[PDB]
RNA sequence: UGACGGAGCCAGCGAGUCUAACCUUGGCCGAGAGGUCUUGGUAAAAACUCCGUCGUAACGAGGAAUUCCUAGUAAGCGCAAGUCAUCAGCUUGCGUUGAUUACGUCCCUGCCCUUCACAC
């Protein structure tokens, strides 16, 4: 993908300023708190993203 | 240069064709004349090759 | 030196070829087209 | 083989003489292509 | 296809990278080069903007 | 480019010759490199790759 | 200044875009003028255009040098700065001095550590009209670029067969009169463009008896530059070379100053197109 | 106004799925093509600051002549890119450190110009 130089990116007009989100390193508290339903919900959650993958490809 | 040119002509009525060196202790050549001779000699040689390209016979003069 | 001669020869040959091809096409269109248009008019007259 | 571009011209004595003849002719006829001051 | 034999319309097969050069990768053809040039010009166009 | 010629003397004969890649990128033999023998410098209409092969057509 | 220069360019660019659109309109008005004078019938598209015919009453009273030079052509003498690339060799410095003597209103400036944006911005403040930058290869001049301020054009040349005046023995000092100019074999529109660029480096109105002549002779896109001093004799003219000798071949022409690498290219040299060697553009 | 080592520390340019050696010793697999491993040789920021150690055939900073040069200039130092011409026997950029001397005169040497009040 295209990588704009930071010197150009710095002096850009307000309307056209590229939003580049930085990666997260320190573990957020909410990230440490969220519960992921395992077991049966994992299988019903892999199944859906398999179906939506077929549908996007077929289209 | 022109002042020398006017003086010479009124007495009578191109220094760029010579390459001149520095004397460490002078005209060195003739770039215009030397190149022309070197270019004409290979010009006639090229002419000879284009004459020789598609010939098989030839006058064999043994006199 | 050889490069200069080859380029000039090639350009001359190309210019001659293009003139020759144009002439044969133009002469055919003019002379044969005249006969074609002439005959077609006679067919219309009939 | 083919060559992509024509070589740079060589300044022979014949070339200089042809150039000099042009310059002498232009001066003799007193015709030059030079910028002219605009009126006002 | 008028006045053309099927022999004239024969497939000409595509040659491959030399084994001595197999390490460098796939021998690009004209179609492969077009993909590079088009992509580069698309990016350079936006950057100039 | 390398392996086209064996000595810098051969390159001098072919300077200015048209060359191209398998991709079809057209170029020219500009000058012979002093080191190593047979290598030479060329200019192409576009950037070429290491996997490319340059060919000089001769008869 | 910065804001003023910006809008002057936008207005100028907008004018060019409109003029290209208006070129069709100008031809249509020419047809109407010819039709009225000749009496020949007007074509169908123009016959049915009532707006154009109404406008023609106002536009009936309507009537060269390039637009960048038209404003000052023949009024204000040029101001020229001749510089080189960073850390120039001794010969390039000598050649830059020779180019300085060629143009009557030239000033040589040392390029020690000067960055390109500052050089043009400084030149624009001081009223400089042209900037000349010279390159070399092992003390042999190779390239010459001419940037016209405030908005271009920038023309880059490559120099061949350079013979400097310092290579001569006992040559003497030059004459620095405003020289006569000779521009021979410049026929195409690009040639007329090149002539205009080179013509305006010299002052307007040389004296008729001026004894210095500078000639630019086009021979297969290789422009030979010679400098002579002449004396009118009773049976002709005798000229003598002052030098330097060199041939420039144009290879780029951009609509902007030399700092702007993004300037729109007005003309470029295509060396790898199939029919490159067939035609000579200039 | 050195060499060696260590330590501290300061730039701006530059981002195409594109960037990149050569010649050998041998094992195995494979009909071949070739694949994989093994093996030896050849080639290929600096300045700056602080601390410690030593210590002062050819050539030892370049004759006569000749050339260039006025402020971020002369000079020193490194880092990048190679942009249709030119360039790698190199070219062009970028930053870093940064002065001495003149900024007057027409004496010499060249080039050039001249012969609407009031006051002169
Ligand atoms: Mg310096
Ligand atoms: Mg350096
Ligand atoms: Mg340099």
């Amino acid at each position: 993908g295209l990588k704009v130089p930071k010197a150009v990116q710095k002096e850009l007009p307000f309307k056209s300023q590229i939003h580049q989100m930085k990666p997260q390193k320190k573990k957020t508290y909410m990230a440490k708190r969220a519960v992921v339903l395992g077991g049966d919900e994992k299988k019903a959650r892999s199944f859906i993203q398999k179906v939506l993958t077929i549908s996007k490809a077929k289209d | 240069q022109l002042k020398n040119l006017k003086a010479a002509l009124k007495a009578r009525g191109n220094p760029f064709e010579i390459k001149a060196a520095r004397n460490k202790r002078i005209a060195v050549g003739k770039p215009g004349i030397s190149k022309q001779i070197g270019e004409e000699q290979r010009k006639r040689a090229f002419e000879a090759r284009k004459m020789m390209k598609n010939k098989r016979g030839g006058v064999i003069d043994k006199r | 030196f050889e490069a200069r001669q080859r380029i000039e020869e090639k350009n001359k040959e190309s210019s001659d070829y293009h003139a020759k091809m144009a002439h044969i096409v133009n002469t055919i269109n003019t002379e044969e087209g005249a006969e074609k248009n002439k005959y077609e008019r006679e067919r219309k007259l009939r | 083989f083919d060559r992509t571009a024509k070589p740079v011209p060589v300044i022979t004595s014949e070339v200089t003489e042809s150039l000099e003849d042009m310059i002498r002719r232009r001066i003799q006829d007193s015709n030059f292509d030079d910028l002219q001051r605009r009126t006002l | 296809a008028k006045l053309v034999h099927d022999v004239q319309k024969k497939q000409h097969r595509e040659r491959s990278q030399l084994t001595s050069r197999s390490r460098y990768g796939f021998l690009e053809k004209h179609k492969d080069y077009v993909k590079r040039a088009q992509d580069f010009h698309r990016k350079q166009s936006t950057l100039k903007v | 480019i390398k392996d086209m010629f064996s000595s810098a003397m051969e390159v001098a004969r072919f300077e200015g010759a048209q060359i191209k890649t398998v991709s079809g990128i057209r170029g020219e033999i500009k000058r012979a490199l002093s080191k190593p023998e047979g290598h030479y410098r060329a200019a192409f209409e576009d950037k070429i790759l290491m996997s490319d092969i340059v060919i000089l057509r001769s008869w | 200044m910065l804001r003023r220069q910006a809008r002057e360019r936008r207005e100028y660019l907008y004018r060019k875009a409109q003029e290209l659109q208006d070129s069709q309109l100008q031809q249509k008005r020419q047809i109407i003028k010819q039709a009225l004078a000749q009496g020949k019938p007007l074509p169908k598209e123009l016959a049915e255009d009532e707006s154009l015919q109404k406008d023609f009453r106002y536009d009936q009273s309507l009537k060269q040098v390039d637009d960048e030079y038209a404003a000052t052509s023949g009024i204000m003498d040029p101001r020229i700065i001749v510089t080189t690339s960073r850390d120039p060799s001794t010969r390039l410095s000598q050649f830059a001095k020779e180019i300085k003597l060629l143009f009557p209103n030239a000033v040589r400036l040392n390029r020690g550590n000067y960055v390109m944006p500052n050089l043009v911005d400084a030149c624009k403040k001081s009223g400089t009209t042209d900037l000349v930058v010279l390159h070399e290869h092992r003390g042999v001049p190779t390239s010459l670029t001419i940037s016209h301020f405030p908005h271009g054009p920038t023309a880059q040349f490559s120099l061949h067969n350079v013979v400097m005046r310092h290579d001569i023995i006992n040559a003497g000092n030059q004459s620095e009169v405003n020289p006569h100019l000779i521009f021979d074999n410049f026929t195409t529109a690009l040639g007329k463009r090149v002539v205009c660029i080179l013509k305006h480096l010299f002052n307007a109105g040389p004296k008729k008896d001026s004894e210095r002549v500078i000639t630019f002779a086009n021979r297969g896109d290789f422009i030979s530059v010679r400098q002579h001093v002449y004396v009118r004799t009773r049976e002709g003219v005798e000229i003598a070379e002052v030098g330097p000798r060199f041939e420039m071949r144009l290879f780029e022409l951009r609509l902007g100053t030399l700092e702007n690498k993004d300037a729109d290219v007005e003309w470029q040299l295509r060396r790898f197109i199939r029919t490159a060697n067939k035609k000579d553009y200039l």
